[PDB]
């Protein structure tokens, strides 16, 4: 039995070591892809200042988009979106609205069929395999116009640094369906713009607001992708203590074995002698 | 000092004159608790006691036993603290209150001594030694 304790001292002297390499593994990814995230973070506020913020609106129909990653050492990130998808997708709740539950990463379809799942119609995944570019966050954007809601919900977190990571809803309203409808103030908020299109005012914001879609969908799993990478580096280094703090007792435990083993070979031996002089 | 004998065999002192010191100072405590006074007794290192019994009981060339302790060692220490007692008042009232010490090695309250102590005594003060390096003292688990 003194081999058993010495293969798990076997054990955890490796995983200390495996979770200590995804810990800077997962610590420079989190830097290098910090040199995307604040770059993509300029061209969201040029559309929440023209279009605004409206969360709380009573939309006819709705598309929730919860983006999640796709490997799960994240340490409850995929978790905490999940319950504010359900916080988000009852307090917009208000007059029986269609809402379209979507999970961007293979760890959103896992968890939110546990909580909405009749609701639930797409899952994109294998999206961080090489990278996240505008052009494929516009084909994940042009699979929810597919559909056509008043609203889009985005549920990301925001890395706001390695340690804080607060939960956003990204509201993006569907263009004369109802955007124009709260922007109309003894007026309208709108009319102060001259526009310079080709064609309306109707469908130049069916082309601004899918814009506005894209926009906020390449920023929510940029912004959640590099949120991912500073949760798994808490993580790991919360189960390097973990597999430092385990095999600290069970070298206690192997000392304690060691000392007791020779102690018993050597009364075998004194009691085998004495019996013989 | 007025109230208090100490009973002093030290690490340079002969194995059975340790073995024998905690007995020789729970006589002189009983003295308090046979005739109706109260006394308090303190065996610092019970542990250290049962090392210089071991020594004894190992020249004598009994055999070794769990931790190569005699077998008998809960005895030692069993008969001596069953002295530590609250008398009845017909033998006076009189009380001992023991607080025998043991030594414990990287917190492993699992061993020999330290788990034959626990099963004599009616409670234990665990004194942890991560909260003695916080600065927590007395480190009372």
């Amino acid at each position: 039995s003194n081999q058993a304790v010495k293969q798990r001292i076997r054990a955890i002297k490796n995983i200390g070591k495996i979770t200590k390499a995804m810990k800077m593994v997962a610590a420079s990814k989190m830097k290098n892809a910090q040199i995307a995230v604040e770059q993509s973070r300029g061209l969201v506020d040029p559309f929440v200042r023209l279009f605004g913020d409206f969360p709380a609106v009573n939309s006819n129909k709705s598309v929730v988009v919860a983006v999640t990653s796709d490997k799960g050492l994240c340490g409850g990130l995929n978790s905490n979106i999940t319950k504010y998808t359900r916080a988000t997708l009852a307090t917009t709740e208000s007059e029986g609205k269609d809402v379209v539950v979507v999970s961007i990463g293979d760890k959103g379809r896992s968890q939110l069929t546990r909580i909405e799942s009749q609701r639930y119609q797409l899952a994109i995944a294998d999206t961080y395999k090489v990278r996240v570019t505008f052009g494929q966050a516009s084909l994940i954007v042009e699979e929810l116009i597919k559909h056509n809601p008043q609203s889009y919900q985005i549920l990301f977190n925001k890395f706001r640094s390695a340690i804080s990571f607060k939960p956003t809803v990204a509201t993006i309203l569907s263009p004369d369906l109802l955007e124009k409808q709260l922007e109309d103030v003894t007026g309208n908020s709108l009319d102060a713009y001259d526009i310079e299109a080709s064609h309306e005012r109707s469908d130049v914001l069916r082309d601004l607001t899918e814009f506005h879609l894209g926009v906020t969908l390449y920023n929510a799993m940029l912004e959640n992708n590099c949120s991912e990478h500073a949760s798994r580096m808490s993580a790991m280094e919360n189960s390097t203590k973990s597999a430092g703090e385990m095999l600290g007792k069970l070298t206690l435990d192997y000392n304690r074995k060691r000392q007791a083993t020779i102690t018993t070979e050597l009364i075998e031996i004194i009691a085998g002698a004495s019996a013989l002089m | 000092m007025r109230y208090t004998i100490m009973v002093s065999a030290t690490a340079s002192d002969a194995a059975p004159l340790q073995f024998l010191a905690p007995y020789s100072g729970c006589a002189m405590a009983e003295y308090f608790r046979d005739t109706g006074k109260h006394g308090l007794i303190i065996y610092d290192d019970l542990s250290k006691q049962s090392v210089a019994y071991r020594q004894m009981s190992l020249l004598l060339r009994r055999p070794p036993g769990r931790e190569a302790f005699p077998g008998d060692v809960f005895y030692l220490h069993s008969r001596l603290l069953e002295r530590a007692a609250k008398l009845s008042k017909e033998l006076g009232g009189g009380s001992l209150t023991a607080f025998p010490v043991i030594e414990t090695q990287a917190g492993d309250v699992s061993a020999y001594i330290a788990t034959n102590v626990i099963s004599i005594t009616d409670g234990q003060i665990f004194l942890e030694t991560e909260l003695f390096y916080k600065g927590i003292r007395p480190a009372l688990n």
